[PDB]
This record gives structure tokens, C-alpha cells and sequence, in this order.
RNA sequence: GGGACGGGUGAAACAGGAUGAUCCCGCCGAGACCGCCGGCCGCGCAGGCGCCUGCCAAGACCGCCUCUGUCAAUCAAGGGCGAAGGCCGGGGGCUAGAAGGCGAUCAGACACCACCGUAUUCCCGGCCGUAAACGGUGCCGCCCCGCGGCCGGCGCGCGUCCCGCCGGCCGCCCAGGGAAACCGGGAGGCUCCGGGCUCUGGGGGGAGUAUGGCCGCAAGGCUGAAACUUGAAGGCAUUG
């Protein structure tokens, strides 16, 4: 067990604690700079039925609500559902979203 | 167990003047029998109603904006809504949020000249200018206390001494976003400011004379 | 005597002929020799004065509450008790307060109480050392002490008495209909042991 | 009651182990599972046209 | 031209299709996906949620219904935000039941702070 | 052993000859 | 109001419901918590720190042709603070939930998963003094190729920008260092060895144990051996 990355897996620089987020998936307690977020936006009903809907709507004009989410999950949950992969050793320093 | 639809009948529901689609529908309700009365049970009934339904055409200006009318006489078998709250959709409310500005929030309770009292919510986010290096909008307290304090001196001006028909018009038309957007424009970029809700929080018992004015044109 | 909380002499003068009217009044905490009180419709808010229930705001505490109108009061009067006002409905024309127990309850409106809490408060943080303390305070109020135990005494005595070991026998829940002579130990306890979790 | 619908073109295998066939069948564009071979052109008796195949 | 409110709840487990009056004190109309199916993970899923539609069609239009307003929501509260599958199967089946549709909304209960869920500081193991 | 539980062993096995001596 | 199942899971079963549940809507009560915004942002001696309004004393930085005159650095003994859990005495009690109970799974399952639940979680007055209390990196002072980012204060410039200065937080990196991983604002300027001060280690076990002492209500903490046994244990790295 050598160190594996500079910033220890998080980042927190120049602080002593940060607060606490429950995992979506499975409900585990992490600290808010470890967690994987993302954030989503997506309408309430599919788009393979907005148009049925945007037809037989009445209001002249009418336009579909979005949804904006933010999802947070742990590291384990993260990578089983794949929301990040493991990497090779040099792809490791890639920030690139 | 008989069928509970052979003993109802229907009423309608009218909004108040200040607004161009007053039927705002049928509610139904079990006939009179035993010592329930029909008009003493379907008084005090709440009712929500979008800004778009009752002004249709201007969509795009209305239809994020929602009105709370509850019935508060019955006579004609009419049932006569009168103004009980107002709030913005969800999805308007989220599409609020950036990463980057920062987000004000304020309230005060206000009284009315009439007898009436209410909380207004008031939100204010910050906005980026047209030629500056970064991309964050964070600003320093110097400013965020300077706005806040614009907020609570502009909503006194205005709203210090209305009754509900006048705060009603003006709920309606935007008239109060104006003017804390033109206060609070000369401190800083910011980008959307607005009234996201009001609760009344104690009227009087008897409304009488104020629901004669609201819906009777006057 | 026989009283943890004290007792103040209060003079008044006389509104129906000539001289002065002393009063006794369960002292609030903060009352002091000299001091000017106040009693009326149109009293003030101060430690010490007697105002209706109706003109008192929300959130006060109040000592000495009247449950009925005149009957001058019967409500937290021990030391260290108060009474809060809770909220007023004016067309009933009732107000609503809570007991020192916890208990809420519906006065009228022109019932009167005193403002501020009883003095003498802590006094049962004390504990009594030896017998002797014991003693002097019943001595002081009744012949109740000391106790003994119906398991102590013979069958003649006591529906706990008897037996080769000392024991009750059945179970000491009694009912709520018992006669006299039956109605020992718990009267109609809905449940029994020192369990945790209640609020 | 038959619903008979035709093929327009086909997507690809669908099961884990090869098997059906995703195709998108016809004044619509419903998109469904098919069990065994199946060309352009061809035709599909469907009980029911409600639902459309997920994905 | 004639309206009422259909609350949609798509839950994790269940679903709900329910009308009522544009109040909300009088119902006109409650059907469930589990009163359609045998097993019980059929329940929140979209052939139950249709099947459920299909009745609740015939019961609001027997009795004067012809359009409503959608208020769709998820569990809410400290759990989950995202719906279930057959929510907009539920909205499927009612513009295809005859239905003419007014406002849209999302409805889930959600928190400005919280107390505490369930399944402790090192969540559900499995 | 893992040694969290091998130092609540030892605490115990302490705990124990303390409350033994105590006799005599 | 309305009328048949609801909950729960990978799938289920125990709890719930015609004493009308689940669902919709209005009203009331209580105690926690402070979302999105929320960050290679910021503050504090560390532990830590996020609702509104008011009050109260502080703090580092910058700017300065203001005052003083070495008044400093580090520190046995000694004093203060110190996450979470725990203890004593009062209060309060929504959520979750050690223990306890119960449905499954299984060969068994006293575990993981489902359900119910006591202490505890919150407040006031104390006590205890430990954490992977972590940058596994003691404090003061000097020199140090460069390229960026953000945060606070200041100054020159053109017409918000732009160039600099001080202080902080971060990324990458020449040289040099090293067993390497890596460091590089040091882990550099060191077998070409010497700026000042304090603490700790000396193969692996037995053992943080026995024994004595001090502290603590207890749970503990702090100090801490010997006989005896063993040829290795261990670091970073390469191929399978
Ligand atoms: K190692
Ligand atoms: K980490
Ligand atoms: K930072
Ligand atoms: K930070
Ligand atoms: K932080
Ligand atoms: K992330
Ligand atoms: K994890
Ligand atoms: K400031
Ligand atoms: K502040
Ligand atoms: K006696
Ligand atoms: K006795
Ligand atoms: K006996
Ligand atoms: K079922
Ligand atoms: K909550
Ligand atoms: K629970
Ligand atoms: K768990
Ligand atoms: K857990
Ligand atoms: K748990
Ligand atoms: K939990
Ligand atoms: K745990
Ligand atoms: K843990
Ligand atoms: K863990
Ligand atoms: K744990
Ligand atoms: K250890
Ligand atoms: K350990
Ligand atoms: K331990
Ligand atoms: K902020
Ligand atoms: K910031
Ligand atoms: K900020
Ligand atoms: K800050
Ligand atoms: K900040
Ligand atoms: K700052
Ligand atoms: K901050
Ligand atoms: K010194
Ligand atoms: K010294
Ligand atoms: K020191
Ligand atoms: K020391
Ligand atoms: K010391
Ligand atoms: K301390
Ligand atoms: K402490
Ligand atoms: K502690
Ligand atoms: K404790
Ligand atoms: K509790
Ligand atoms: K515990
Ligand atoms: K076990
Ligand atoms: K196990
Ligand atoms: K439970
Ligand atoms: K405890
Ligand atoms: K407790
Ligand atoms: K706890
Ligand atoms: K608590
Ligand atoms: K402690
Ligand atoms: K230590
Ligand atoms: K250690
Ligand atoms: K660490
Ligand atoms: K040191
Ligand atoms: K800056
Ligand atoms: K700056
Ligand atoms: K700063
Ligand atoms: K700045
Ligand atoms: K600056
Ligand atoms: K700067
Ligand atoms: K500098
Ligand atoms: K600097
Ligand atoms: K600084
Ligand atoms: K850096
Ligand atoms: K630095
Ligand atoms: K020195
Ligand atoms: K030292
Ligand atoms: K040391
Ligand atoms: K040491
Ligand atoms: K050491
Ligand atoms: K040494
Ligand atoms: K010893
Ligand atoms: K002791
Ligand atoms: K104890
Ligand atoms: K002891
Ligand atoms: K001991
Ligand atoms: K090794
Ligand atoms: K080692
Ligand atoms: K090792
Ligand atoms: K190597
Ligand atoms: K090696
Ligand atoms: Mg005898
Ligand atoms: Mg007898
Ligand atoms: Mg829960
Ligand atoms: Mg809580
Ligand atoms: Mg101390
Ligand atoms: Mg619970
Ligand atoms: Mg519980
Ligand atoms: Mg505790
Ligand atoms: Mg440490
Ligand atoms: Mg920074
Ligand atoms: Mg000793
Ligand atoms: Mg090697």
C-alpha cells in the first residue's frame, strides 16, 4: 500500500471536515467532496410519447416541463452501476468529463 | 354498495373580476340529506388555478405562475373564490438554479390596509457581466447586504399599504417584479428577481364586503 | 408554615370607605419589599401584577390562574410551578393554557392570573439526609409518617398481610370499582414497570 | 383481435443468446420483438399494436 | 371542456391512478396496478399500469369526464425522486383511452431539510 | 485476528484478573 | 370523498385493511434538520464551521514618512482546549437505531436482507482525554528553472479590462534528491556530511502483558519490564 493518487481520493484542500450526503443507490454515509455527482436534466414523460401528449394537449402554446436532478452516489455503487470505470495507470490523470 | 353518483349534483366555481376566464369549472357534491347541506359543505373548498387559464393568450408571461381561490360564499348556487395564496411551478423553480452565481432568498410579513396579513417569498440570483475574466459570479458580502437591504426597502415602498384587489392587479401583472428588478439592477448584474410566493397567514372571519368588491366589477 | 413557597403581605386601599385592605398573595419570583403592584383591566405586563387571561400575549407565564371567573385563584400555586398562555379564541371568548402537569385546558377569557412563576423553586433538589429531616417537615403538615408496609403487618390489618414470606399473593392492580377497604396498591393502572421510550 | 402490421427494417438481435429480432413495424413507427426470421417487406399478425418493444 | 385532476403516483413498488375534482375533496375515479396482476413485482410495471388505465377510462367517462390535468409524482420524502416505469404508461394509456390533456406538473413531496433515512452510516449491504 | 478484536480479548482477560485479585 | 387490497424484496414471508386501509384534500401537534446554490470557495489553535433578525466582544491580511526599542526562538514541570462513542445529575422525545424480538436464506445462520423496537441521537451543569485526532511529513529563519488557477487587500496603466506587489490556498514541472513509489512552496541546497530548539526508534515475538506508581465515579488513561522463544519479519518494485 503505496499512495495511489495526489489527492488521496477527494478533494479537500484547506480544511479539517466537510459535511455528510447519504448515497441514493444504497443509503451509505459519505463526505460531500468524496461522492460522485452529476447532474440531470430530462422531461417527465418520454419523448416517444411527447408527441402524443403535445397533440392532444388544449393549451395554445403549450411546452413540456423539464426535471433537474442532481444524483449523488458512493464509490462503490459508482463504479457497479458504471457511472466511473477503473483506469489504467497513465489514464488515471485524465480530468476530461 | 349503490352507486354514490346518483345522488350528486354539480355547482360552478367562479374566479374574481380581475381576470378574463372566471368559470373555472364544475365541482360536484352529495345532495342534501340528513343535516349536511350541499352549500354548507362545499363552502371553504381551495382551489388551484393556473395564471395561463385564467388569462389565455399570454402563455409564455403566465402559464409558470399559479393562484389559490377558495370559495368563500355560496348564493345562486355560484360559488365565489377570493384570493387565498400564489406560488410559481416546479419545474420554473428549478430551472432557477446555476452552478457559478449565488442565490438570495428574503421574506417579510406584510400587512394589508384591510385586515389581512402575508408572507412574500422573494428570490434574487447573481449574474455574470458582459467583459470580466472569470466564469464564477460570486459576489462579496458589501454587495449581498446592499441587496438584501434594496429588497426589504423596495417591497415596503410598494406593497406598505395595498388591499387584496390592488395586490391582486398588480400579482397579476408583474408590476412589483419590475420594480425590484429596477432597484436591485443598480448594485449588480442579476439576472432573474421575482415574487415566487405568498401565503396569507390570518384574515378577518367575515369577507363579505371584500368578496362584493372582488367579484362584482366595482 | 407547612409551605415551601412564601408568602407576601400586600396592602390596598380601602375603595369602599376609609383605611387600608391587606391582601396575602403567593409571592412571584422577583417581588420585593416596597414594590408597587398593579391589579385591573388596564394593569401592565410586570412581575407581580393580576391581569385577565384575555389581555395577557402568548408565550407568557403566569402563576396563581383562576379556572373560573372570581373564585381568586387555584391554579400553579407551588414553588417553582407557572402556567403558560397559549393561544386565544376570541369569539368562544376562551383562552387556552397549560397545566404544570403538561395537561392543556380551555379557561374563559376573564379569568385572571398573576404575571411571573412561583418562588422557591429547586427545593426538591435537595435530598433529605437522616429521618430527622423527614420528621420536622410532616411535623410541620400531618400525621402521615413514617410508613409501614401492608406486607409487614398481619391478614387483620391489611389485604397484604400474612404468609410465611413476606408477599402479596395476587396481583396489585386493582380495579376501578373496588369498595373501600379493597382498593390497595395500583388503582387502575392501564400498564405497570419502569420501562424507557415514553414523551 | 389481429392487428396485422408490416416491417420496415430491422434493428438487430435482441435476446442475450441471439434469438429475436427488433423491428420497426408500420401511420407509425412501433418498434417490436420477433422470434424468427424475418426480411424488409415482411408481415406480422400482432394481438395487440399498445405496447412498443423497450429500447 | 369538462376538467379534473388525474394524480399519478409512480411508486417503487406500486402504482396509483387516481381522479378527483379539481379541489381535490371528491374522487371520481382510483384504480391500482395491483389489482391486476398475480405476482407482486408485477405491480409498478407498465402492462399493470395500462391495464389499470383501461378501467379507469370507462369508469371517468361514465361519469362526465373528458379532460384532466397531470400531477405526477415519485415516493418523495427522504427516498427516491426518480418515478416508476409505468407513470408514463399511465399517461400513455389516457391520451390513448380518448382523453384530452391540460397542465402538466411533477408533484414529488420533497424536503428543505430532512431527518434521517434509513439503513445506517454504511447503507443497505448485499 | 483482526486486532480491534484482539484488543477487546485483552480488555476483557483484564478485566477479568482485576475483578479476581479483588477477592483477598 | 371513494370502495379492495396495501406494504416489502433479487424473489418472498411477518406486521396493516369493510373497527373502510393504501390513495386525494383541508386542519391541528411535537422535535430534529438547514436542500438545489455548495466549489482544486472561504474561516479557525486544532477538534471543527451553512435558516431569519438583533446584540456582543474578537481575528489574520493589506495600506501607512505613526508609537516603542530587542521587549525574541523553542520548550522538561505546569495550565487550557479537544470528533464520535461512554459516564453522573436535570429536561425532552419526531427520525434513525447498539441490545432485545421476529420473517426469510441456509447444511447451520445465533450474520448479511425485511419488519418492530430500548439505551443513544437533541438541550442545560459536569466528567472522561482517546481516533487512519493523516499531509501517516514537528516549530522558527535563509536560497531556490519555470508555466498556470482560484481567494483577500493595494498601486500603475490605457479605454470593464491590463500589468505588477504583499499574503493565502491549489495543479504541472527543469535541476537536484531517493531503495523505489514519488518529492519538488521540499522529501532540494548532505559521505563535498556542522543555522537554532524539542520529541521518538534501534531484527521478529512474548507485550503494551506482569508488577509498582499517579489520574478517573466507572469504562480507562499515562508510565511500563523480565524470563523464554525465533531466521527471519518488513519496504518499494518485475514477470506469471
Ligand atoms: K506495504
Ligand atoms: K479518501
Ligand atoms: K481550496
Ligand atoms: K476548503
Ligand atoms: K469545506
Ligand atoms: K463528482
Ligand atoms: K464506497
Ligand atoms: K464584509
Ligand atoms: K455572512
Ligand atoms: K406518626
Ligand atoms: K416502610
Ligand atoms: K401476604
Ligand atoms: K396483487
Ligand atoms: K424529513
Ligand atoms: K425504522
Ligand atoms: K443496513
Ligand atoms: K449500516
Ligand atoms: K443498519
Ligand atoms: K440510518
Ligand atoms: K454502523
Ligand atoms: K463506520
Ligand atoms: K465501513
Ligand atoms: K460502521
Ligand atoms: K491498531
Ligand atoms: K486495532
Ligand atoms: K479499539
Ligand atoms: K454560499
Ligand atoms: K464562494
Ligand atoms: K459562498
Ligand atoms: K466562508
Ligand atoms: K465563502
Ligand atoms: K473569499
Ligand atoms: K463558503
Ligand atoms: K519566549
Ligand atoms: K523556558
Ligand atoms: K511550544
Ligand atoms: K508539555
Ligand atoms: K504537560
Ligand atoms: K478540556
Ligand atoms: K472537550
Ligand atoms: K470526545
Ligand atoms: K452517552
Ligand atoms: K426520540
Ligand atoms: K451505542
Ligand atoms: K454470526
Ligand atoms: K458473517
Ligand atoms: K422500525
Ligand atoms: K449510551
Ligand atoms: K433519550
Ligand atoms: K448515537
Ligand atoms: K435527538
Ligand atoms: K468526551
Ligand atoms: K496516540
Ligand atoms: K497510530
Ligand atoms: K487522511
Ligand atoms: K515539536
Ligand atoms: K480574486
Ligand atoms: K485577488
Ligand atoms: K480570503
Ligand atoms: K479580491
Ligand atoms: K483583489
Ligand atoms: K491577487
Ligand atoms: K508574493
Ligand atoms: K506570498
Ligand atoms: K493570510
Ligand atoms: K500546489
Ligand atoms: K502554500
Ligand atoms: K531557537
Ligand atoms: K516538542
Ligand atoms: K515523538
Ligand atoms: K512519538
Ligand atoms: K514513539
Ligand atoms: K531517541
Ligand atoms: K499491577
Ligand atoms: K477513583
Ligand atoms: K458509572
Ligand atoms: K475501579
Ligand atoms: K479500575
Ligand atoms: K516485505
Ligand atoms: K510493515
Ligand atoms: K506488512
Ligand atoms: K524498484
Ligand atoms: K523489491
Ligand atoms: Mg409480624
Ligand atoms: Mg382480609
Ligand atoms: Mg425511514
Ligand atoms: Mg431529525
Ligand atoms: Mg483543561
Ligand atoms: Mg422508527
Ligand atoms: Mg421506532
Ligand atoms: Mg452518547
Ligand atoms: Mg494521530
Ligand atoms: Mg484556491
Ligand atoms: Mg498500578
Ligand atoms: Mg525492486
Amino acid at each position: 500500500m503505496p499512495v495511489k493518487r495526489r489527492n488521496n481520493g477527494r478533494s479537500k484542500y484547506n480544511c479539517g471536515h466537510t459535511n455528510i450526503v447519504r448515497c441514493q443507490n444504497c443509503h451509505r454515509c459519505v463526505p460531500k467532496d468524496k461522492v460522485i455527482k452529476r447532474f440531470t436534466i430530462r422531461n417527465i414523460v418520454d419523448n416517444t410519447i411527447a408527441d402524443d401528449v403535445l397533440n392532444a394537449c388544449v393549451i395554445q402554446g403549450f411546452a413540456i416541463p423539464k426535471l433537474y436532478n442532481k444524483v449523488q452516489y458512493c464509490v462503490s455503487c459508482s463504479i457497479h452501476n458504471h457511472i466511473v470505470r477503473v483506469r489504467s495507470r497513465e489514464d488515471r490523470k485524465i480530468r476530461t468529463p | 354498495n349503490p352507486d354514490p353518483y346518483l345522488k350528486k349534483e354539480w355547482y360552478p366555481v367562479i374566479a374574481p373580476a380581475h381576470f378574463k376566464s372566471r368559470h373555472i369549472g364544475q365541482t360536484p357534491v352529495t345532495k342534501t340529506a340528513g343535516l349536511r347541506v350541499a352549500t354548507d359543505v362545499i363552502n371553504h373548498r381551495v382551489y388551484e388555478v393556473n395564471l395561463g387559464d385564467l388569462n389565455p393568450g399570454a402563455e409564455d408571461l403566465n402559464g409558470n405562475t399559479k393562484f389559490y381561490l377558495q370559495t368563500q360564499l355560496v348564493s345562486d348556487g355560484k360559488c365565489l373564490t377570493n384570493f387565498h395564496g400564489m406560488d410559481i411551478t416546479r419545474h420554473k423553480y428549478g430551472s432557477l438554479f446555476r452552478k457559478g452565481c449565488d442565490c438570495i432568498d428574503v421574506f417579510m410579513d406584510i400587512p394589508t390596509t384591510d385586515g389581512y396579513l402575508l408572507r412574500v417569498f422573494v428570490i434574487a440570483f447573481t449574474d455574470r457581466f458582459r467583459f470580466q475574466r472569470r466564469k464564477n459570479c460570486h459576489v462579496k458580502g458589501r454587495v449581498i447586504r446592499m441587496m438584501r437591504a434594496g429588497i426589504y426597502e423596495t417591497l415596503h415602498n410598494e406593497l406598505g399599504k395595498v388591499s387584496i384587489p390592488v395586490l391582486v392587479t398588480k400579482l397579476s401583472n408583474f408590476e412589483v417584479n419590475a420594480k425590484l428588478t429596477e432597484a436591485l439592477q443598480k448594485i449588480t448584474m442579476c439576472r432573474d428577481v421575482m415574487i415566487r410566493r405568498v401565503k396569507v397567514v390570518k384574515r378577518p372571519r367575515n369577507t363579505m364586503e371584500l368578496l362584493s368588491t372582488m367579484h362584482d366589477s366595482n | 408554615r407547612g409551605r415551601g413557597a412564601p408568602l407576601a403581605r400586600v396592602q390596598f386601599p380601602n375603595m369602599r370607605g376609609e383605611g387600608r385592605v391587606n391582601e396575602l398573595f403567593i409571592a412571584p419570583e422577583g417581588m420585593y419589599t416596597g414594590q408597587e403592584v398593579f391589579s385591573g383591566n388596564k394593569a401592565t405586563l410586570h412581575i407581580g401584577n393580576i391581569l385577565p387571561v384575555g389581555n395577557i400575549p402568548e408565550g407568557t407565564y403566569v402563576c396563581n390562574v383562576e379556572e373560573k371567573p372570581m373564585d381568586r385563584g387555584c391554579l400553579a400555586r407551588a414553588s417553582g410551578t407557572y402556567c403558560l398562555v397559549v393561544a386565544h379564541n376570541m369569539e368562544t371568548n376562551k383562552t387556552r393554557i397549560r397545566l404544570p402537569s403538561g395537561q392543556k385546558k380551555l379557561i374563559s377569557s376573564k379569568a385572571r392570573a398573576m404575571i411571573g412563576l412561583v418562588a422557591g423553586g429547586g427545593r426538591t433538589d435537595k435530598p433529605l439526609l437522616k429521618a430527622g429531616n423527614a420528621y420536622h417537615k410532616y411535623k410541620a403538615k400531618r400525621n402521615c409518617w413514617p410508613v409501614v408496609r401492608g406486607v409487614a403487618m398481619n391478614p387483620v390489618d391489611h389485604p397484604h398481610g400474612g404468609g410465611n414470606h413476606q408477599h402479596i399473593g395476587v396481583s396489585s392492580c386493582v380495579p376501578r370499582n373496588a369498595v373501600p377497604g379493597q382498593k390497595v396498591g395500583l388503582i387502575a393502572a392501564r400498564r405497570t414497570g419502569c420501562s424507557g421510550g415514553k414523551r | 383481435e389481429p392487428i396485422n402490421a408490416r416491417v420496415i427494417e430491422v434493428l438487430g438481435r435482441t435476446s442475450s443468446r441471439g434469438g429475436i429480432t427488433q423491428v420497426k413495424v408500420e401511420k407509425r413507427q412501433i418498434i417490436r420483438n420477433v422470434i424468427g426470421p424475418v426480411r424488409k417487406d415482411d408481415i406480422l399478425v400482432l394481438m395487440e399494436s399498445e405496447r412498443e418493444a423497450r429500447r | 371542456e369538462a376538467f379534473a385532476v388525474c394524480h399519478i403516483y409512480a411508486g417503487k413498488n406500486d402504482t396509483f391512478i387516481h381522479v378527483t375534482d379539481l379541489s381535490g375533496r371528491e374522487t371520481i375515479g382510483r384504480v391500482s396496478g395491483g389489482m391486476k396482476v398475480k405476482r407482486h413485482c408485477d405491480e409498478p410495471s407498465a402492462y399493470a399500469a395500462m391495464q389499470a388505465t383501461q378501467d379507469l377510462i370507462e369508469i371517468i367517462t361514465d361519469r362526465g369526464i373528458t379532460a384532466v390535468h397531470i400531477k405526477i409524482r415519485a415516493d418523495g420524502g427522504t427516498g427516491k425522486r426518480v418515478y416508476g416505469q409505468g407513470g408514463s404508461a399511465a399517461i400513455r394509456a389516457l391520451v390513448r383511452g380518448g382523453i384530452k390533456i391540460g397542465r402538466i406538473e411533477d408533484s414529488t413531496p420533497i424536503p428543505t431539510d430532512r431527518t434521517r433515512h434509513k439503513g445506517g452510516r454504511r447503507g443497505r449491504r448485499l | 485476528m483482526r486486532a480491534k478484536w484482539a484488543k477487546k480479548r485483552m480488555r476483557k482477560l483484564k478485566r477479568k484478573r482485576r475483578h479476581m485479585k479483588a477477592r483477598s
